[PDB]
DNA sequence: TCATGATCATAGGCGGTAGCGTGCGCCAGACAGGG
DNA sequence: CCCTGTCTGGCGTCCTCTCACCCCTATGATCATGA
């Protein structure tokens, strides 16, 4: 899921106590600043089907 | 004077010093650690008001609510004791409490709350202590066992040797917090000085002082002195105070008022010293080259440009001289770094240090605590403040404070519970003093080091960690719902409160299944002080130094009774007047020994506090006043025995049972016992198992009645009085009237606990030992327990032994045992089995209980009633059938193969729904019936003493003789008598039996609701039946006997009664002992054992004698006398002028089967003592009477020692152990067979029995033994076949294990396989 | 503990000598359960590195053996030659110093007969096939081993001896613990080992040798005492000689390591300049 | 393993099957309805992270738990190290016609001799005694001797007597530390139920009586007697393998 | 060492028996090795007689007819 | 007849808006730090 | 590239016997009672 907040400021253990929070996209030990390719240039899609999976 | 059971049998006493402080309530850690945990405790600590007041208030994120705290409160748990061991719950209490939530509202946190609630609510279930100091968690009785771990505070280890390969020590400072994150400083060989936090990565240390905001100048305005130097007209002056050059040797000529007074090439003496400093020389003359390598303090910045001229913590060359020096300043402030005296620790390690000020600090903090993350400012404050500075998460608790005040040198001990900077800085600064060389580092085994947990500590932390889970539940749902609707009950849960402390007494590596067969085991078992456990220390891994008596155990923790084999030392047993300190140490009593006199009060010192005093030993001379009678006298200084003057003592120890445990008390003779041979009698006295009928012991240490009373196992009177009624059920105590309430009347009933199994299968019987209309005294023995006689221990009994070589039937260790011994039925001890059943549910419908069985005929249904279910009575043999059980195929309860018994005992539970069948019904009228009768004379027999009370009232003021059992007895208050006490006190016990007896009503309705009710239980079960086989174990060849000193034995051959040797008197001896286990086995204790019990039974026989000519009681009083006084200045001093002529022929009637001793531990009865009681006897001096042969019939030559020792039989018996198997089941992953002896399984034919197999040339042999026999199946049907029809032939194959083994290696990505 | 204990067991103990003995009662007791844990696992790295070591051959057919001597440590003669020498092949055949004249062949089994005849004539070294240095490829001949222990003969063609080898060396493990002058005294010849010795102005013989090992050649041959003698040792006799019982012969300082000489001239100093290479340290309360 | 109570507390294997399967099939669910671009990365992670569990627990970074702090097993923790595959089940197995009991003295044996109790040699011998009672015609089948035996009828002591005679047994003591641990001999029915052991054997066992306990092994096939006879019998061990000195020192 | 001469060894299932097993199979699984059942222990693993005793006249049997 | 409340049955992996870990020890061989 | 320190992997007796323990908590759905 995509969120924006500000890293530094607010520190992350006082928002750990909810849900939103498994861990960064990482590829990485850092927090790896992700693209937004669908807010960007891939707005609106799932023409694969709604095959409602299985 | 001595109380009533004291006349029944008084015990002689040897001993000498008389004692001034009686052995305490052996059970006071349990019971006094768990009623300090649950109690209304005011101001704050301790207890459970320190976790509800240091976890509350929960306040909201930023919703401004908040939910506060106001009070606790447990309600009467719904189950009593027995009740709770008989259905198998917890036994456990309710724990009610009154939280209130408040809600602020906006723009002022500091204004009003609109609303508030009040309320209580329910979390967790708590379980209680009984009264023996034990716990009972599933129907089984369970300790909990103090844990001996480190005290909270700093702590300054050295490293010594082992690192680096080049001798330099290390040093470490290890604060140690109750709660919260570590911290250690130490040392490198580069001489740097580097902190961690929780054994992460290190730093350098004064990382962490910029992050208490110290800039560098004050960092070294702190840790180092200074040295001023002046520019005055002539080579830059300097201020020198001759105490730094103590042993310097100078570069120059150092000259003052115009003298020579330090050479160059030579140092500094110390009356050069006292020159300068009488001369009161202040400024010298120094070179160029002196300041070439001195450590500036402070920054210097030149006015003109702005600019920096040198740097803080930098040695000065020429140039920075030249720049400082043109630029205004005369004053140059350095450090003084010597070899020896202030090394340059601080400033090495400010060399090191790339940060520059507290923001950097912090954020190097952040990123050793989180690796790789984006630090901020507001982040890294925050850390920092919760690492140590905070009182949620770091906590050091008052026994934490009072060490870290006491081994820094403070004053006050008493400070928060938080760090601070002067805390941290003290620690850097008596790290670099013990650098230095000054003062000493701290050992670890030191009892002033090691803090006792008990129960309540251990299940307030428990407790606690569930309060900060559920913080991190009403957290999450404080501030994320709709506010006000809801009550402070939706909010917070009752799972992991209620997870948490039941997760830790039903299992944790500390809360363990109380070992008890014996009246010791259990006493022994709740003192006990464990190393191991969470916080501790490991078995496996540690090691050398913790296995070890430290000099402090002395009198503290016991040095003989621990475990032998894999923990040693770790398992320590508390030892007897020793107590626990307020804080958690451990402290023992001592005699204030005022400058001549050794005063009788009692003192208690610490383990620290007796290092600092001067100790005498226990057993020193003193005559009559305390004025020791030598002028040398052997004492202890400072963990070091040494010999002292008579008055530079200032404690004696109590008394001289103190420094051993109530286990290895027990034992007579203790000081003549090598101490390996009494850690084995120790053990195994207290492995013991109780008999049939429990004797005493000939030779005991006084010891016996307060292990006996103060533990649980007798019935002890609480109020005394009369005896009305004994039955081997109950006893009635009828209370006297100088003891007795005024209201509710009271005469006591104690229901005795009659045959019921135990924890270890023996049988814990309760047998009345009083007469009828005996008087009894507050405090005394009413029933006697199991292995206790008349209030005393009785473990084993004593019998006739012999120390000869007997024709190489007791060749190690062995016994051996004449037919005597199992004729008389004297060591046959009761075991009891529990054998349950379930109706469980499965499918294709539910399981039939019922008699109605296939496949069985009259042989087996004999002894099964209309119902399935066994009689109460009937005794079986090993596979007939007690509960009948068909599923929808014969799945019935039998009696495991091997084992007879008596069904004594059968309980039925149901769970609700279900239809109960005939017998259920049986068992719910008889116990209907016996609940019925027990409440109505619970009535009858308080109403008896009720209307009692009201005779013994009427006797006084209008009395009526005859008019007072003319009409009908309740009726016994409207006779002639005015408004006086009397009246009053006929209206308060009408009063009274009202309460009776609405009282009865609505409790006999409630045990009728309690009877007829069903059972919560296990998910999908019908009913449970549980018998109870009782069996009768005699005595066979292979039992485990031992005395207690140490010396074992398989029982090896029971003879005949004729074969034994007997004496010229006519009486075979019991037991031939084996006397080659003396002299190497160095417990010599038991031949003066043996000999002090030859002379108590000489004086039983000669009582026996006396008494069977039927004698006149001035002959016996003679003689008994004569018996008890015999001795040196003893304390027993007891006459039978003052017994009536009543008592000492009841007296002798206890006396006759022997004459009971006691003989204290340290202070016994020495050789001359046992030689002039065989004296007194007719005994032969030397103990040895000459012995004839039972098959020849001629004599031994060089006459043999006989006596009467006290023998125990041990629970290893021989038909426990013995297990045979031809072919079983076989295990379902490798096809080998089962593990054990309740699954029929086979000896493990290990790894070592391969080598010795491969070591012979045995081929064949091994073949079968790992192919056919064991693991190859189709191999092995071949075999069954093959040896059926008498062909001895293998047909190999391979195991199939092998098999296995290709199966999880292929199931990786490698490729096994088998080629050819 | 400088104040012992003074009283048996016989007689009573008081609190401090019984707590005293607790500390090396339970110090014995602790020793013994980490020795079975460190004894077990060196019975197993033994028995696994053996393993395998089977007696497959009867003869393997070479000649270098290891030479068994009696150990001599500096005292009486520990080991003798009997009881290291008992039933193990001969290397080289042995010849009595009654030189070309053999006295066992070359492939004889050493038993209990042959070890006494070895004691009569006081043989020197009895030079003799160890398995260490066999030839078998894959395996131990039978030769090399020596006499089956356990039994009288030789060894069986397959009886592994690496098991058992193992297991005798890591079976007592469990008993094991885990935490200025030569002086004679027995009478014989004297002889010196890898020594450079030469004569004083005294007229002993002084010694330019660490390597230097004193021996004492009894009369039959063997020797009953060895000393390591240091370097610079003065000795009060010299080699080939006879001294008598009591003697200290020899005498050095094991504080200063001598630099004595070999020829008799000036001493001068070479590379050797003041300030730099030698420096001036006056003993002050001495004067030399 | 079923409980037995409804429940199944599975083993560590089927967990670690489970939670890769579970990770595969959400990973092949998120291939097939397109990865968010610089997304297909995070799940491939975690099904890495999910196999180097399942092969070799532990060796990366923190170990799994099921409960609570014990991290379970993997496959290489079932080859490896004690309570695996090679050392407690293919190089030591447990085996049938076998049995244990406390041992104690008896001096009246000839060295070559112990004594066995009769229920012990009548548990551990079963299948002789059934081929002796279908081989002299007391019993017609297999199970009616079964049951003559279950009985213990006044005749199979004289089976028992006739199958024991020439038929040696090994006796074990239980820390086996050099080769004369392992010994046989030849047994001698005894009423009671202790193994009695001759004295002078007790000095290669390192066994005094005060609790040892021994366990009896039975060679079943015929060269296992002759090995048991001609290579481990207790008069054939006088000598240790350790040096020359005898065994049979009397103590 | 005893320990080391024990790990290395032309055998991977005698110094599989011994310790650490990972490191022996994979040096063993990435170069092919392979065991020809080599004396005691492999023969003990797989359930067959030791070449030692009686076993020993076995093998040199069943070596002469290969 | 409809709505609300209470009770019973069925269903998953730090619990939380952080931090827990802390009392083994040796050897050994590779990986890397310092120079 | 040549040491020299750190790091992380290995390993730490055998056999037997006994005992306990082996989800509870939360959410959703259905049924019953009251308005
Ligand atoms: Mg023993
Ligand atoms: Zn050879």
């Amino acid at each position: 899921l995509f969120v924006e907040f500000d890293p530094e400021v607010i520190h992350t253990t006082t928002i750990n106590a909810t849900r939103g929070v498994s861990h960064f996209v990482r590829f990485g030990a850092s927090p790896a600043i992700v693209p937004s390719a669908v807010i960007h240039q891939l707005s609106v899609y799932k023409p694969k089907d709604i095959v409602d999976p299985a | 004077v001595y109380s009533y059971t004291e006349k029944k049998r008084i015990r002689k006493d040897f001993g000498k010093r008389p004692q001034v402080l009686d052995v305490p309530y052996l059970l006071s850690i349990q019971l006094d650690s768990f009623q300090k945990f649950i109690e209304q405790d005011p101001e704050g600590q301790y207890g459970l008001e320190a976790a509800f007041r240091s976890v509350f208030p929960i306040q909201s994120y930023s919703g401004n609510s908040e939910l506060q705290y106001v009070s606790y409160r447990l309600g009467e748990p719904v189950f009593d004791v027995q009740e709770c061991q008989i259905r198998g719950v917890t036994y456990s209490a309710p724990l009610r409490v009154k939280l209130r939530l408040v809600i602020y509202e906006r723009e002022a946190p500091e204004g009003t709350v609109k609303d508030i609630k009040e309320q209580e609510v329910y979390m967790g279930e708590i379980p209680l202590m009984t009264d023996n100091g034990t716990f009972v968690i599933n129907g089984t009785e369970r300790v909990i066992v103090s844990q001996l771990h480190r005290s909270p505070g700093v702590f300054f280890d050295s490293d010594k040797g082992k690192t680096h390969s080049s001798g330099k020590v290390l040093y470490n400072a290890r604060i140690i917090p109750y709660r919260g994150s570590w911290l250690d400083f130490e040392f490198d060989p580069k001489d740097n000085l580097f902190v961690r936090i929780d054994r992460r990565r290190k730093l350098p240390a004064t990382i962490i002082l910029r992050a208490l905001n110290y800039t560098t100048e004050q960092i070294l305005d702190l840790f180092f002195e200074k040295v001023i130097f002046e520019i005055r007209d002539n080579k830059l002056q300097m201020e020198l105070v001759p105490e730094r050059l103590r042993g310097e040797t100078a570069s120059f000529d150092i000259e003052a008022n115009g003298k020579v007074y330090v050479e160059k090439g030579r140092r500094i003496t110390a009356r050069h010293i006292r020159q300068l400093e009488k001369d009161d020389v202040k400024l010298i003359e120094v070179p160029v080259e002196y300041i070439a390598g001195k450590v500036v303090a402070k920054d210097y910045i030149d006015e003109s440009t702005g600019e920096l001229i040198c740097a803080a913590n930098m040695e000065l060359s020429l140039d920075l001289l030249a720049k400082l020096s043109q630029s205004g300043h005369k004053r140059i402030e350095t450090l003084f770094t010597n070899d020896l005296d202030h090394g340059p620790y601080i400033s090495e390690t400010l060399r090191v240090d790339p940060t520059n000020d507290r923001l950097s600090a912090l954020v190097e903090i952040y990123r050793m605590m989180r690796p790789g993350e984006p630090p901020t400012r507001e982040a890294a404050e925050s850390l920092f403040e919760n690492l140590f500075f905070s009182e949620d998460r770091y906590d050091l608790s008052a026994v934490g404070r009072m060490k870290f005040n006491r081994s820094l040198l403070r004053e006050e001990i008493e400070g928060s519970g938080i760090l601070s900077k002067d805390d941290i800085i003290d620690v850097m600064k008596k790290l670099i003093d013990i650098r230095n060389g000054k003062g000493e580092v701290d050992d670890i085994d030191h009892l002033g080091n090691r803090r006792i947990r008990s129960v309540g500590e251990m299940a307030e932390n428990q407790f606690r960690v569930g309060l900060v889970r559920v913080e991190r539940a009403v957290k999450e749902r404080l501030s994320l719902g709709d506010l006000d609707t809801l009550m402070p009950q939706d909010m917070i849960n009752a799972k992991p409160i209620s997870a948490a402390v039941k997760e830790f007494f039903g299992s944790s590596q500390l809360s363990q299944f109380m070992d008890q067969n014996n009246p010791l085991s259990e006493i022994t078992h709740k003192r006990r002080i464990s190393a191991l456990g969470p916080g501790g220390l490991t078995r496996e891994r540690a090691g050398f130094e913790v296995r070890d008596v430290h000099p402090t155990h002395y009198g503290r923790v016991c040095p003989i009774e621990t475990p032998e084999g894999p923990n040693i030392g770790l398992i320590n047993s508390l030892s007897v007047y020793a107590q626990t300190n307020e804080y958690g140490f451990l402290e023992t009593p001592y005699r204030k020994v005022t400058d001549g006199v050794v005063t009788d009060e009692i003192h208690y010192l610490s383990a620290i506090e007796e290092g600092n005093y001067v100790i005498a030993q226990a057993n020193s001379n003193l005559d009559e006043e305390g004025h020791f009678v030598e002028d040398l006298v052997t004492c202890r200084s400072k963990g070091e025995s040494s010999l002292f003057s008579r008055d530079q003592v200032d404690y004696m120890d109590v008394s001289t049972q103190q420094v051993v445990s109530v286990g290895a008390s027990l034992i007579p003779f203790l000081e003549h016992d090598d101490a390996n041979r009494a850690l084995m009698g120790a053990n195994m006295q207290r492995q013991a198992v109780p008999t049939l009928r429990a004797d005493k012991p000939l030779v005991g240490t006084g010891m016996e009645r307060a292990v006996a009373v103060d533990s649980g196992v007798t019935a002890v009177a609480k109020r005394g009085g009369v005896v009305q009624y004994v039955d081997a059920s109950r006893i009635v105590i009828k209370v006297n009237e100088d003891e007795m309430y005024p209201g509710e009347a009271g005469i006591d009933i104690y229901n005795l606990t009659k045959y019921t199994r135990s924890n270890q299968n023996t049988c814990i019987n309760q047998m009345p030992c009083v007469s009828l209309g005996e008087p009894v005294e507050r405090g005394d023995v009413l029933a006697d327990g199991p292995s206790t006689d008349l209030g005393e221990l009785a473990l084993g009994q004593n019998m006739r032994v012999a120390f000869m070589p007997w024709n190489g039937y007791n060749f190690e260790d062995s016994i051996l045992v004449s037919e005597r011994v199992v004729q008389e039925d004297r060591f046959t001890t009761i075991h009891i089995q529990e054998l349950a059943c379930v109706s469980r549910d499965t499918k294709l419908g539910p399981e039939e209980i019922t008699a109605d069985i296939p496949n069985v005929g009259e042989a087996a249904l004999s002894k099964l009633d209309e119902s399935g279910i066994v009689y109460i009575g009937a005794e079986v043999t090993g596979g007939d059938i007690l509960v009948g059980k068909v599923t929808p195929k014969d799945s019935s309860l039998r009696v495991p193969n091997g084992v007879s018994g008596t069904v004594i005992d059968v309980q039925v539970f149901t769970r609700d729904g279900v239809e109960k069948d005939k017998r259920a019904l049986e068992i719910e009228e008889m116990q209907l019936k016996q609940a019925k009768k027990d409440l109505s004379e619970e009535l009858q027999i308080l109403e008896a003493g009720l209307f009692s009370r009201i005779r013994a009232v009427l006797v006084a003021g209008g009395v009526e003789a005859e008019k007072l059992d003319k009409l009908p007895r309740d009726r016994w208050l409207e006779l002639g008598l005015t408004d006086e006490e009397k009246q009053n006190q006929l209206e308060q016990l009408a009063e009274q039996y009202d309460e009776l007896k609405h009282e009865f009503e609505k409790k006999l309705e409630a045990k009728r609701r309690k009877i007829t009710q069903g059972d919560d239980l296990a998910p999908g079960v019908l009913k449970i039946v549980k018998v109870y086989l009782a069996v009768k174990r005699r005595i066979q060849p292979g039992d485990k006997m031992a005395g207690r000193h140490g010396n074992k034995g398989v029982i090896s051959k029971i003879n005949p009664i004729e074969d034994m040797p007997y004496d010229e008197n006519g009486t075979p001896v019991d037991i031939v002992l084996n006397p080659l286990g003396v002299p190497s086995r160095m417990n010599i204790g038991q031949i003066l054992e043996t000999h002090l019990g030859m002379a108590a039974k000489g004086i039983g026989d000669k009582i026996n004698a006396m008494l069977k000519q039927q004698q006149e009681v001035a002959k016996l009083r003679e003689f008994i006398q004569r018996a008890y006084d015999l001795g040196a200045d003893v304390r027993q001093k007891v006459d039978l002028s003052t017994f009536s002529d009543e008592e000492v022929m009841r007296l002798a009637e206890n006396l006759r089967k022997g004459m009971p001793i006691a003989t204290p531990v340290f202070d016994g009865a020495k050789e001359a003592e046992i030689k002039e009681l065989l004296k007194l006897g007719d005994l032969p001096t030397s103990g040895q009477i000459r012995l004839y042969d039972g098959r020849t019939g001629e004599q031994f030559e060089r006459p043999v020692t006989v006596g009467y020792m006290y023998m125990l039989k041990l629970n290893h018996l021989v038909d426990d152990k013995m297990h045979a198997r031809s072919t079983g089941s076989y295990s379902l992953v490798t096809q080998q067979p089962l593990g054990g002896k309740a699954q029929f399984g086979g000896q493990r034919f290990g790894e070592m029995e391969v080598w010795a197999l491969e070591a012979y040339g045995a081929a064949y042999t091994l073949q079968e033994m790992l192919t056919v026999k064991s693991d190859d199946v189709n191999g092995r049907t071949k075999m069954y076949k093959n040896i059926v029809d008498g062909n001895h032939q293998m047909e190999p194959g391979m195991p199939e294990s092998f098999n296995v083994l290709l199966k999880e290696i292929r199931s990786l990505g490698i490729n096994i396989e088998l080629e050819d | 503990i400088e104040t012992p204990i003074t009283a048996n067991f016989r007689e009573g103990l008081n609190v401090l000598q019984y707590f005293i003995s607790t500390h090396g009662a339970r110090k014995g007791l602790a020793d013994t359960a980490l020795k079975t844990a460190n004894s077990g696992y060196l019975t197993r790295r033994l028995v696994d590195v053996a393993q395998d070591l089977v007696v497959t051959e009867d003869d393997c057919g070479t000649h270098e053996g290891i030479m068994m001597t009696p150990v001599i440590e500096g005292g009486d003669v520990k080991e003798p030659l009997r009881d290291r020498v008992l039933g193990r092949v001969t290397a080289e055949d042995v010849l009595k110093p009654g030189t070309a004249d053999i006295l066992v062949p070359r492939n004889t089994l050493l038993h209990e007969q042959w070890c006494d005849l070895l004691e009569e004539n006081s043989v020197d070294a009895v030079k003799v096939r160890s398995v260490v240095s066999c030839d078998t490829d894959f395996g131990v001949c039978a030769h090399c081993y020596g006499r089956d222990l356990a039994r009288g003969h030789i060894i069986n063609k397959g009886e592994a001896i690496g098991v058992i080898a193992a297991q005798s060396i890591g079976e007592p493990g469990t008993q094991l613990t885990m935490r200025s002058s030569i002086q004679v005294k027995n009478k014989g010849s004297i002889k010196l080992s890898n020594v450079k010795s030469v004569v004083n102005s005294s007229g002993k013989l002084v010694i330019t040798s660490r390597n230097t090992e004193l021996k004492l050649i009894d009369e039959f041959g063997r020797t009953k005492e060895s000393y390591k003698v240091p370097y610079g040792a003065v000795l009060a006799k010299g080699d080939g000689e006879q001294v008598a019982g009591g003697e200290t012969v020899a005498n050095w300082d094991p504080h200063t390591m001598p630099v004595i000489t070999e020829v008799s001239g000036f001493v001068r100093f070479t590379d050797m300049i003041d300030g730099q290479t030698i420096t001036r340290q006056t003993d002050e309360l001495t004067g030399l | 393993v079923p409980l037995d109570g409804g429940r199944f507390a599975t083993s560590d294997l089927n967990d670690l099957y489970r939670r890769v399967i579970n990770r595969n099939n959400r990973l092949k669910r998120l291939l097939d309805l397109a990865a968010p671009d610089i997304i297909v990365r995070n799940e491939k992670r975690m099904l890495q992270e999910a196999v180097d569990a399942l092969l070799d627990n532990g060796r990366r970074g923190r170990a799994i738990t099921g409960s609570n702090k014990r991290p379970l097993k993997s496959l290489a923790d079932m080859i490896k190290g004690k309570q695996g595959r090679f050392r407690q089940n293919l190089l030591g197995k447990r085996v049938d016609y076998s049995g244990r009991s406390v041992i104690t003295v008896g001096p009246y044996l000839r060295l070559h001799q112990c004594g066995l109790p009769k229920k012990m040699a009548l548990e551990l011998f079963k299948p002789f005694i059934y081929g002796k009672l279908e081989l002299r015609g007391l019993a017609t089948t297999i199970k009616a001797a079964k049951k003559m035996v279950e009985r213990e009828e006044a005749v199979v002591w004289d089976i028992l007597d006739e199958v024991i005679r020439e038929h040696p047994v090994l006796l074990n003591r239980a820390p086996t530390l050099h080769r004369l641990g392992i010994q046989a001999f030849e047994p001698v029915l005894i009423e009671g139920k202790a193994i009695q052991l001759h004295p002078l054997v007790c000095a290669a066992y390192n066994a005094d009586f005060d609790g040892d306990q021994m366990a009896v092994h039975v060679p079943l096939t015929l060269e296992a007697q002759l090995e048991a006879r001609a290579l481990m019998m207790s008069t054939n061990n006088i000598l240790s393998p350790a040096n020359g000195e005898p065994i049979i020192v009397p103590s | 060492g005893i320990t080391k001469a024990s790990l290395a060894t032309e055998s991977f299932i005698s110094a599989a028996s011994f310790q650490e097993t990972t490191r022996v199979l994979t040096e063993a699984a990435v170069a092919g090795k392979r065991d020809e059942l080599r004396g005691l222990k492999e023969n003990v693993i797989v359930g067959r007689l030791i070449p030692a005793g009686t076993g020993y006249a076995y093998h040199q049997d069943r070596m002469r007819r290969r």
